[PDB]
């Protein structure tokens, strides 16, 4: 019965920043701590094992300590090859176990969301079904939320989100959020919304429509 | 007094091995109530009880039943007499509570070299990188000794 | 030249069985252990199962007790993970991986194959526009490419004329067991009504193509 509680989930840096990156382990562990790289689409690779063991080849700018549960990844002025996800690993107790992980991702100022709500198109309604669309576009941080409104009412497990990488250009985010409802459920509602709230919005930002006008 | 912490089975996980590879054993134990001290397990290379290999702590316990790999460094052939690298020793496994031992599981082990030839001809320098040890699993030593625990009397 | 091959992925119905290879060479597979790791789609990494070759010695995770077998050959220098009683949530990415001298860390990875649950069958996607009505100073439409299996998909517009405002978001599965994802375009919004949108969608496993012109809806 063990965790590898790590934090913090996202981790926004600029070059030659020293970033730390800490993992707490639920029970005592002597040592078997290890620490990987993953890039998107590549296998991850071993950087520190045994808690503080720089693995060969690896830069030295990655080191690795460990104070009471905690244990901690610093790199020490962070490079641009360096921006990638870690997960932190205990093979003490059984069962072996991963942190959940940490992206670190590249810093840039605020910028705020444009926002649009997109309602269901007829064609999809005579299929028997009605997607409703929230885009949320080029905004920092990642951080953002997004609610469903139908009349006036939280709307709750019935819509994904998903988002883009960050853009390689100008280091934003974008995201799509996806209501459904049964078309027999839609035609019950006027007025569809959805709300966003996000660091660049100074009052939480509201997309409706009144379905058929 | 009444005993807390209990051994419960040894796996040697990687065997046979080479001379210089580390042990690897998982360690079932079982843990009946909160402890206020450390558990120090700890490996003893015999020979002949003279060299510590490596030791793990544990604290605070966890209770209840727990597995966990213990990775002991190996011995170094600089401090053992040639006459033991081929020939059979003993390896000891053995916990302490606040530094009082209440268990402790010896094991044989063949040290041998790697191919059949090399093993009917022995060299006179003796080549550490082709010996393969392996611990004889099957049939452990195991002693216990019952200690006072948190319960002054 | 240490280096291990994965292979043995692929489709599988719920509840089938399928077996993965994991071949080392450069070290001799009995002196280490080898595990495997897996990934859910944009999800973390997450420990399966480890055997040590010279013992046979072996672990498996909750996840995958009795379900999963792990094996080794150790003439072939070669792992294996017979995996029985699929279910949709083992679709990942399965990576071998082994360990030697670092306290069971992980130093040398394969590639990594890729296995997929699902009852699902070879559907191509419904595309329907993401019609456009200002925010940020532009309009925005869009293409919504609902219930296709398998992944992927590609989507451009206007023959690929068109990219810059274009964001192509990663599918979601479905409750269904079929993908959908949106594909979306900043546009000015005098262009509205003139200028012509086409997302041009590609789906090759069940080879169809699909054009579907995005208009601001009628009156």
């Amino acid at each position: 019965d063990i965790q590898m509680t790590q934090s913090p989930s996202s981790l926004s840096a600029s070059v030659g920043d020293r970033v730390t990156i800490t993992c707490r382990a639920s029970q005592s562990v002597s040592s078997a701590v290890a620490w990987y790289q993953q890039k998107p689409g590549k296998a991850p690779k071993l950087l520190i094992y045994s808690a503080s063991s720089l693995y060969s080849g690896v830069p030295s700018r990655f080191s690795g300590s460990r104070s009471g549960t905690d244990f901690t990844l610093t790199i020490s002025s962070l490079q641009p090859e360096d921006f990638a996800t870690y997960y932190c690993q205990q093979s003490q107790w059984y069962p072996i176990t991963f942190g959940q992980g940490t992206k670190v991702e590249i810093k840039r100022t605020v910028a705020a969301p444009s926002v649009f709500i997109f309602p269901p198109s007829d064609s999809q309604l005579k299929s028997g079904t009605a997607s409703v669309v929230c885009l949320l576009n080029n905004f920092y941080p990642r951080e953002a939320k997004v609610q469903w409104k139908v009349d006036n009412a939280l709307q709750s497990g019935n819509s994904q989100e998903s988002v883009t990488e960050q853009d390689s250009k100008d280091s934003t985010y974008s995201l799509s959020s996806t209501l459904t409802l049964s078309k027999a459920d839609y035609e019950k509602h006027k007025v569809y919304a959805c709300e966003v709230t996000h660091q660049g919005l100074s009052s939480p930002v509201t997309k409706s429509f009144n379905r058929g006008e | 007094g009444s005993s807390i912490v209990s051994l419960l089975g040894i796996k040697v996980l990687n065997n046979p091995a080479k001379f210089t590879d580390p042990y690897e054993f998982e360690i079932t134990f079982e843990c009946l109530e909160s402890l206020k001290h450390d558990l120090e397990w700890k490996l003893t290379y015999v020979g002949s009880h003279d060299q510590e290999l490596d030791s793990i702590l544990v604290g605070p316990v966890p209770v209840g039943v727990n597995k966990f790999v213990f990775s002991a460094d190996p011995p170094s052939a600089e401090l053992i007499p040639a006459s033991e690298l081929v020939s059979v020793t003993v390896i000891l496994l053995s916990c302490s509570y606040d530094g009082r031992e209440f268990v402790r599981v010896g094991y044989y082990v063949n040290n041998e070299y790697d191919e059949e030839e090399l093993r009917e001809n022995p060299p006179a320098k003796v080549q550490v990188d082709h010996i393969v040890r392996n611990i004889l699993a099957e049939k452990p030593r195991v002693t216990r000794f019952n200690i006072v625990w948190d319960n002054e009397n | 030249e240490v280096q291990l091959v994965e292979s043995g992925g692929g489709l599988v119905q719920p509840g089938g069985s399928l077996r993965l290879s994991c071949a080392a060479s450069g070290f001799n597979v009995s002196y280490s252990s080898i595990h495997w790791v897996r990934q859910a789609p944009g999800k973390g990494l997450e420990w399966v199962a480890y055997i040590y070759p010279s013992s046979g010695y072996t672990s498996y995770a909750d996840s995958v007790k009795g379900r999963f077998t792990i094996s080794a050959d150790t003439s072939k220098n070669t792992a294996y993970l017979q995996m029985n009683s699929l279910r949709a949530e083992d679709t990942a990415v399965y990576y071998c991986a082994r360990s030697y001298s670092t306290k069971l860390a992980m130093d040398y990875w394969g590639q990594g194959t890729l296995v997929t649950v699902s009852s699902a069958s070879t559907k191509g996607p419904s595309v329907f526009p993401l019609a456009p009505s200002t925010s940020g100073g532009t309009a925005a439409l869009g293409c919504l490419v609902k219930d296709y299996f398998p992944e992927p998909v590609t989507v451009s517009w206007n023959s690929g004329a068109l990219t810059s405002g274009v964001h192509t978001f990663p599918a979601v599965l479905q409750s269904s067991g079929l993908y959908s994802l949106s594909s979306v375009v900043t546009v000015p919004s005098s262009s509205l009504g003139t200028q012509t949108y086409i997302c041009n969608v590609n789906h090759k496993p069940s080879n169809t193509k699909v054009d579907k012109k995005v208009e601001p809806k009628s009156c």
